[PDB]
């Protein structure tokens, strides 16, 4: 089924590789932020790197087999997790701050210039804290921004064709398990500390899960008060997760 | 049709 | 803090003896469903198992130590994770059914007798459905909802300020004992090395699902809340007014 | 002086 049949290093190499590039922030210094303007920056910039990251998704071992409809599924179920956990990644080496663009380095009380979004902030700035906390390596963040895409669908899929996908998708998941075991191995963690800090690591996406919902809410509310305006690319993924 | 189904081709 | 000192199956029977007991829906006699008439008993229900969970949770190891205010902040964060992961667990036995109580067990299409609800119905379906495909153990069950309670909330400590490290760090290494606990039960089951990372691995992931629903689940009932369909007790309004302000 | 307040002590 190829992808099962990599090895952890081969694993990790193929993600590294398909790691999105960092974009720029449209922002412009020669006007002061407004909640409508800042709303128009990181939404602008979340629909450009939403095109990379369709493009990313494709290049993410076992993905590509499953039907475009599973694949929609899961990326309509992930976008914003997987956007989030990239920014806390990057946010890493800039305490009390997060790095969206490197022309676009917010701390919490520029995230008070939106209504409701400094609550999101703080809870991504406490992830990024973690992150530098646990000393979080590059190549487990690539395993686990793959994680988020291919897990936090998978559930929300009757019929045999449809067990067939789940199983598959469940395949390749422990495939990337063995291959976070195998890497802090490799780092020289003891045995117990390797189970220890596999749970560490994938319990912080169940928080990231959670800011994702409380994202999707605050920037749905935000469309219905028409204080940005989204693309239809944005609006969709939206529209995937109904909401209320 | 969606935008994303049809961006998972291009 | 004598919960660090704990052995491995002591920690099991610790979470197994304090285990809440599964409550009774007072469903009388069985009349047909209306809207009003099941929202009234499923929030009904989650009352009740919410006075017993707050004695459950003083009972997991570790959570005694934790302040007044952080013991609150964490049950006010898991709450209905914690509520989510007992029925899905009672509903393993019963495929297609969720066993909110003994005498109330609902099949799917029984979610529609209220709006948007079925949605929900099917997201706790599905989890009931893994846990049965991954034969979820008893005690992989106690090893899983301990640790939703000391996780969730965690990373919403605000006040990463003083003391307030020593707490977090404290819950973190409860956390790992019950890594570790988890993991000795499936060497003692005799799963392989891999085999155990892998099952590991799969049971947290679904807590992520869980999460899912919770927030789902948070959102609806607040709009059952606001449209005045069910009476909540105060108990319930504060639990939701905790996510909401 | 909340109800999860007073059923922690109790
Ligand atoms: C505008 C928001 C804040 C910034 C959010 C956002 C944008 C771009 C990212 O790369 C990212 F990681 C991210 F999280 C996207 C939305 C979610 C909640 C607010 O409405
Ligand atoms: C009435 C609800 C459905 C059942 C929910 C609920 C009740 C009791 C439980 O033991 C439980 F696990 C559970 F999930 C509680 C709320 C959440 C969304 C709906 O409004």
């Amino acid at each position: 089924s190829l992808a099962l049949s990599l090895t952890a290093d081969q694993m990790v190499s193929a993600l590294l590789d398909a790691e999105p590039p960092i974009l720029y922030s449209e922002y412009d210094p020669t006007r002061p932020f407004s909640e409508a303007s800042m709303m128009g920056l990181l939404t602008n910039l979340a629909d450009r790197e939403l095109v990379h990251m369709i493009n990313w998704a494709k290049r993410v071992p076992g993905f590509v087999d499953l039907t475009l409809h599973d694949q929609v599924h899961l990326l309509e179920c992930a976008w914003l997790e997987i956007l989030m956990i990239g920014l806390v990644w990057r946010s890493m080496e800039h305490p009390g701050k997060l790095l969206f663009a490197p022309n676009l380095l917010l701390d919490r009380n520029q995230g008070k210039c939106v209504e409701g979004m400094v609550e999101i902030f703080d809870m991504l700035l406490a992830t990024s804290s973690r992150f530098r906390m646990m000393n979080l390596q590059g190549e487990e963040f690539v395993c686990l921004k793959s994680i988020i895409l291919l897990n936090s669908g998978v559930y929300t899929f009757s019929t045999l064709k449809s067990l067939e996908e789940k199983d598959h998708i469940h395949r390749v998941l422990d495939k990337i398990t063995d291959t976070l075991i195998h890497l802090m191995a490799k780092a020289g963690l003891t045995l117990q500390q390797q189970h220890q800090r596999l749970a560490q690591l994938l319990l912080i996406l169940s928080h990231i899960r959670h800011m994702s919902n409380k994202g999707m809410e605050h920037l749905y509310s935000m469309k219905c008060k028409n204080v940005v305006p989204l693309s239809d690319l944005l609006l969709e993924m939206l529209d995937a997760h109904r909401l209320h | 049709h969606k935008i994303l189904h049809r961006l998972l081709q291009d």
